[PDB]
């Protein structure tokens, strides 16, 4: 229906503006963009599949995200990656480990101040039917 | 890690 699709715009929305959020933060400079498969050609190896702020705006431009529980998925997913391709102990491993810690913990942080709990059931209700 | 060079 037309509201349900205006339901699907609002949750757009939203999502863009917690994305934006964490992207000007300086501390997700290395999640903003893929890493380079280019400069880092192992990346696509190991890690099956890659996820970055980018990539985010692009999928909700794209309406990949019905829900904020399928966004949430790939926040996750980047935090996950950090961690599984930088596991060491060296400084350079546990600080985009920590960061990636700090971006899903921000990101969860957001949604939990500003996401009404009665609007997400609604999309997973809409999701649902189809 | 294998590091991002």
């Amino acid at each position: 229906s037309m509201q349900e699709e205006d339901t699907f715009r609002e949750l757009r929305i939203f999502l863009r503006n917690v994305t934006h959020r964490l992207a000007i933060d300086k501390r997700f400079r290395v999640f903003t963009k893929p890493v380079d498969p280019d400069e880092v050609p192992d990346y696509v190896t190991v890690i099956k599949q890659p996820m970055d702020l980018s990539s985010v705006i692009s999928k909700i431009d794209l309406h990949k995200y019905l829900t904020v529980k399928d966004y949430l998925r790939d926040i996750d997913l980047i935090c996950s990656n950090a961690l599984e391709y930088n596991p060491d102990r060296d400084p350079g491993d546990r600080l985009i480990r920590h960061r990636a810690c700090a971006l899903r913990d921000t990101a969860y942080a957001i949604i939990k101040e500003e996401l009404d709990e009665d609007f997400e059931q609604l999309c997973e209700e809409i999701q649902e039917s189809r | 890690g294998l590091g991002k060079g």
